[PDB]
DNA sequence: GCTTGACAAAAGTGTTAAATTGTGCTATACTAGCACAATTTAACACTTTTGTCAAGC
């Protein structure tokens, strides 16, 4: 938390930009479980790459 | 007429805020705080109070450290800290990665800075 | 100008066939699999064959895969004729057209020319079902799997049913006696038909619903602050302590680690039998009970 | 919980209890009395939603003497 | 260990059914080569 | 975008303007525009085509339910579902060896989701829920 | 130019839970066994009810009543 | 009457084929549910029942069938 | 001030039965429900750990 930088730079993202943000590839249409209602792997919410809740 | 004062005053030093947005949640149901909209902003501008917009738009609303700290200065009678980043601002950036641009914060050397 | 405007124009580029016409593909589509099968086989078992019977053999193998093709483009029409059907119900006309396609595709893989009976009559089987079943995986946000898509159909389906026999909306009991199940089983079956809705959608006007969330585990700056001040009052009685009964204390309930110490591994840092730390715990905690030691934090009870 | 709260619980000897308080509060700045309530339970063979067991209603009144502030016309 | 399209076909016809079927295919490229 | 010689395309552009003044040379103008604006930047145009689309933070697209027990939540969940979904679909096509006009569907269905997902009506029809 | 009343409000939805209804009972009709169809079979009134319902609590006709006095409503 | 009038715009309704024909006529309201007032006190919607007086007819072989047909509140 | 044995409650653990879940399939011609396998969840017998008591060095 610095709050003085001085420049702020805007660009086309390429594929490994993304490639390299992401924490991991979201693989599944899931949002969460219909019973237990915790996030269902590899999908929308998943723990694993998102974080924990 | 229906309008009455008890219905119409409202006060709030702290309380809930928005899940997506930090702000305070606005309107009676929430206990919520008063807009400072875009022309108020203009008026702060041309008085020339820098801290007292910077107060307003960092530390009163979406300063996730920032406003919990001042609570904290203000209880133990101690100086009031020094702002963070706003929480919409940390969003903007999220949401413009999302649409593929890619956005980097910049020092004088050049080097990325990392929003967390 | 638009995109299913666009998909209609290219299927209805191939003729449709006649009977004779699909039990040939049907047979080339077979012979070219079998080719194909039987060269792999070969190689593992060894059996090399005539060099040129092998040469026809792979151009079966190819062959056959120009049936299978024509025999699509062919019934995509088909597909099309099926998807009308199911439009509005949670799903773009593409994606049940695309996924009827699969239904297509499998009819192709097992139809059966011996039978000798039209494709349509076969096809339309593997279509509906791969329609339907696609349905229930995709058309909700939440995706209830399909067997509990299937009861809650079927539960619909007997009280639209009894509706009319009763004149009225059935309660509990009755469904759930008209479809063998426990009265609390239909109770939690309606709860999970339940479907989601938008955040983005605004309410009386300019307003969108999603502005009204509250943030649950935001640090509320009136408790934070007197969790700091209280565990300052607490540094406070373990000076009082015996610098044992103090470091038991701490590593009972790992203020300092964060993390609880069971009795025998707090033996170990000392030394001693388990049960003496439980004996200088029960003295330790008596005293901390006792009147002048516990008069602050009594306050800071809530 | 804390490990700074589970000491106090155990001194005071109230035990942490297993169900978090959501109860049906006066809103801000309201004031009144209570005129009458309305309750809609499950055991009884009340209609609820599903999910829903009991329902409580109650509707408080005030006297609003003209006050400053108030609107008139 | 999917389901693929030789043993949906394995399953409604036997070795030998198949085995003829591929002897009539054979047979008509032979004749297209061979006979004019 | 991968044949392109981004330094002779902008000279043949560059010299083109004095000579041919008129109603093309405008055209050129502005189409040098874009192609210098790519020289004297070090990002490859590439970018322009997505191999991978980023997917943005659940806390910024929630899903929570409200008292009540029903559940709220952001339309790019949906939006984002309907992308994965014929994503999915896509790569089950190819493994499968489907025929050009099944598979071609499927990827202009692919990117009209990423379309609607980044500008939602700005090409077409807009994606509507429930209620239009 | 003319005001739609209340009647003839209610008489356009109920046209539009008709009409769904009668591709319904067109489509059932063909799929339908033919001496296996009664006029309960070809019809779910499952469009109707929600027209009336949909209208009654989504249209912007349908108004919550104001009420603080007897003038207003 | 407002509903016999778009009663009147679905009958029949005709096959393509025009082998099955459905005809709807005769509206029936049955006496209200509740009162307002009590409506008004458990949440729930002031409606009479609707019925309906349907037929389907099957040109192939002539035969009638009528029955009774419930709308909706 | 500390230790030991008897002991019950609690927490694991491995083994099994039940439920949950996913995939396949329906053959007049037309251009939902069930069976079965796979996986997850519960149940349970059984073992180790943990908290506790009385009694004694
Ligand atoms: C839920 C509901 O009933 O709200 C109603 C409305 C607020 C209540 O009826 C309210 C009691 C109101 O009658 C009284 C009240 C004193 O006035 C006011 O509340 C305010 C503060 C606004 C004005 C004021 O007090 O000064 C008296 C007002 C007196 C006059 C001369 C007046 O101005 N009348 C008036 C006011 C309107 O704005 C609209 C309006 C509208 C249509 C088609 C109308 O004919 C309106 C109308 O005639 O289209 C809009 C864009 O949007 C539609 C919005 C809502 O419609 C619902 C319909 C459905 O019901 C539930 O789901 C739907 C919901 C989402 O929308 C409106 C129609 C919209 O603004």
């Amino acid at each position: 938390d610095v709050n003085f930088f001085d420049e702020l730079r805007i660009g086309l993202a390429t594929a490994d930009d993304i490639r390299n943000w992401s924490y991991g590839e979201v693989k599944k249409p899931e949002t969460i479980n219909y019973r237990t209602l915790k996030p269902e792997k590899d999908g929308l919410f998943c723990e694993k790459i998102f974080g924990p809740t | 007429l229906h309008h009455l004062v008890d219905d119409k005053i409202h006060a709030r030093s702290t309380g809930p805020y928005s899940m997506i947005t930090q702000q305070p949640l606005g309107g009676k149901a929430q206990f919520g705080g008063q807009r400072f909209g875009e022309m108020e902003c203009w008026a702060m501008q041309a008085y020339g109070a820098a801290y007292t917009l910077q107060e307003l738009l960092t530390i009163k609303s979406d300063d996730t450290v920032g406003r919990v700290k001042v609570y904290e200065a203000i209880v133990k009678g101690e100086n009031i800290p020094e702002p963070g980043i706003p929480e919409s601002f940390k969003v903007l950036l999220k949401e413009l990665q999302s649409l593929c641009l890619n956005v980097e914060v910049l020092s004088s050397d050049g080097a990325a800075i990392e929003m967390r | 100008a638009d995109s299913v405007r666009a998909y209609l124009k290219q299927i209805g580029k191939v003729a449709l066939l006649n009977a004779e016409e699909e039990v040939e593909l049907a047979k080339r589509i077979e012979a070219g699999l079998y080719a194909t099968q039987k060269l792999a086989e070969l190689a593992e078992k060894g059996e090399k064959l005539p060099v040129q019977q092998r040469r026809d053999m792979q151009w079966i193998c190819r062959d056959g895969d120009r049936a299978k093709n024509h025999l699509l483009e062919a019934n995509l029409r088909l597909v099309v004729s099926l998807a009308k059907r199911y439009t509005g119900r949670g799903m773009a006309f593409l994606d049940l057209i695309q996924e009827g396609n699969l239904g297509l595709i499998r009819a192709v893989e097992k139809f059966d020319y011996t039978k000798g009976y039209k494709f349509s009559t076969y096809a339309t089987w593997w279509i509906r079902q791969a329609i339907t079943r696609a349905m229930a995986d995709q058309a909700r946000t939440i995706r209830i799997p399909v067997h509990m898509v299937e009861v809650i159909n079927k539960l619909g389906r007997i009280q639209r049913e009894l509706l009319q026999d009763l004149g009225r909306e059935p309660t509990p009991e009755e469904l759930a006696k008209e479809m063998d199940i426990t009265p609390e089983k239909v109770l939690e079956i309606q709860q999970y038909a339940r479907e989601p809705i938008s955040l983005d959608q605004t309410i009386e006007g300019d307003s969108q619903l999603g502005d009204f969330i509250e943030d649950s585990e935001a640090v509320v700056a009136v408790d934070a602050v007197s969790f700091t001040l209280l565990q300052d009052q607490l540094q406070s009685v373990l000076e009082t302590l015996s610098e044992r009964e103090a470091g038991v204390v701490r590593l009972r309930f790992g203020l300092t680690d964060g993390q609880p110490r069971t009795l025998d591994e707090i033996g170990q840092v000392y030394g001693v039998t388990r049960e003496r730390i439980r004996q200088i715990e029960s003295k330790t905690m008596s005293k901390l009970r006792h009147p002048s030691r516990s008069q602050v934090l009594r306050d800071y009870l809530d | 919980l804390t490990p700074e709260e589970r000491l106090l619980r155990a001194i005071f000897g109230e035990k942490a209890r297993e169900v978090r308080d959501t109860s049906l509060k006066v809103p801000h700045g309201e004031s009144g009395k209570v005129i009458g309530i309305r309750v809609f339970s499950r055991e009884d063979d009340d209609e609820l939603p599903a999910g829903v067991n009991e329902l409580v209603r109650v509707y408080v009144a005030q006297k609003r003497k003209i006050s400053d502030g108030d609107k008139l016309a | 260990p999917p389901r693929t399209h030789w043993d949906m076909l394995l399953e409604r016809r036997s070795v030998e059914e198949l085995e003829e079927l591929l002897k009539e295919r054979l047979d008509l490229i032979k004749a297209k080569r061979r006979g004019t | 975008i991968e044949n392109f010689d981004i330094d002779a395309e902008a000279e043949s552009l560059r010299e083109v303007i004095r000579s041919g003044k008129g109603q093309k040379k405008l055209r050129a103008l502005k189409r040098l525009k874009v192609v210098a604006a790519f020289q004297q930047s070090g990002n490859s145009p590439m970018g322009m085509v997505l191999d991978a689309v980023p997917v943005i933070p659940p806390e910024l697209r929630p899903m929570v339910q409200l008292d009540g027990g029903r559940f709220a939540t952001s339309d790019l969940n949906d939006l984002y579902r309907r992308v994965i979904n014929r994503n999915n679909r896509l790569k089950r096509l190819i493994d499968l060896g489907a025929p050009e006009i099944i598979v071609n569907n499927e990827k202009r269905m692919l990117q009209e989701s990423v379309d609607a997902l980044f500008d939602n009506g700005r090409r077409g029809r807009p994606v509507t829920g429930p209620g239009n | 130019r003319r005001l739609r009343t209340v009647g003839e409000l209610i008489q356009n939805q109920i046209r539009v839970g008709l009409s769904r209804m009668e591709r319904v009972v067109r489509e059932r009709m063909t799929t339908q066994d033919v001496e296996a169809i009664t006029p309960q079979t070809l019809i779910n009134i499952r469009p109707v009810v929600a027209a009336i319902k949909e209208f009654f609590g989504t249209s912007q006709l349908s108004q919550f009543m104001d009420q603080n006095n007897p003038l207003s409503g | 009457g407002g509903l016999e009038e778009v009663l009147a715009e679905l009958s029949p309704i005709e096959d393509f084929s025009g082998s099955m024909s459905l005809s709807f006529s005769d509206p029936r309201f049955d006496e209200v549910k509740a009162s307002v007032d009590e409506c008004k006190d458990k949440d729930m919607t002031y409606a009479a029942p609707l019925f309906v007086t349907a037929e389907f007819i099957n040109n192939n072989t002539g035969e009638i069938k009528s029955q009774t047909v419930f709308m909706g509140d």
